[PDB]
Parts: structure tokens; sequence; C-alpha cells
């Protein structure tokens, strides 16, 4: 029997940075959520590959 | 649609090199056309006026 644990991340931007990203080519809201997803997905590997 | 835009220019100048210093713009609204460059002025060389 085990008790689940928590992993938390938080980045945030500024509106000015978001405004230019659409102008600069990217899609600011979608991209940022992909930024968190990749790190958290990667952060799981460091919790599994370093647990074995 | 993007910060820090641009705007170009189309200066038209005579002379062998259009970037050398002292080049005179061709279609200048103030300055007159050098109405010898296309003609007799190309054959001979008129001395420039100065003091004394």
């Amino acid at each position: 029997q085990t008790a689940v644990k928590s992993r938390k991340l938080k980045t945030g931007i500024t509106v000015e940075l978001a405004q230019d990203l659409e102008a600069n080519g990217f899609d600011a809201p979608n991209f940022l959520e992909d930024l968190l997803a990749t790190e958290m997905a990667d952060e799981i590997n460091k919790d599994i590959l370093q647990s074995l | 649609n993007s910060p820090t835009g641009q705007v170009f220019a189309l200066r038209a100048v005579y002379g062998k090199d259009p970037v050398a210093a002292g080049a005179k713009e061709a279609f200048h609204p103030m300055y007159g056309p050098d109405a010898m460059f296309s003609g007799q002025g190309a054959a001979k060389k008129f001395p420039a006026l100065a003091a004394s």
C-alpha cells in the first residue's frame, strides 16, 4: 500500500510577450501549455528512471 | 501587425557608384536636374566654380 504524491509546475508569462509571439510566428497559449507538458512528462522520467 | 516595423527608401542618384559620398539625388523635388549629365557634360569636363 502506498500514498500518492504530487508534482507541480508553474511558469506564467506577460501579456506583452504573448502578444508578440503570435506576431513572431508562434501560438502563445497553445505553446505554453506544451511547454509545461514536455517538462512534466520529462520530469516523470527523472522520477522513474532514477527510481529503478 | 508586429512590433518594431520598417520602411524603405528609393533614392535615385547618378555617378558610377550610387553609395559614394557626395552623390546627388536625381529626382530631388528641391534640387534641379543636372541637365548636362546625359549630354555634352559627359564628353568634356566642366571645371567647378569656387572663390577667386
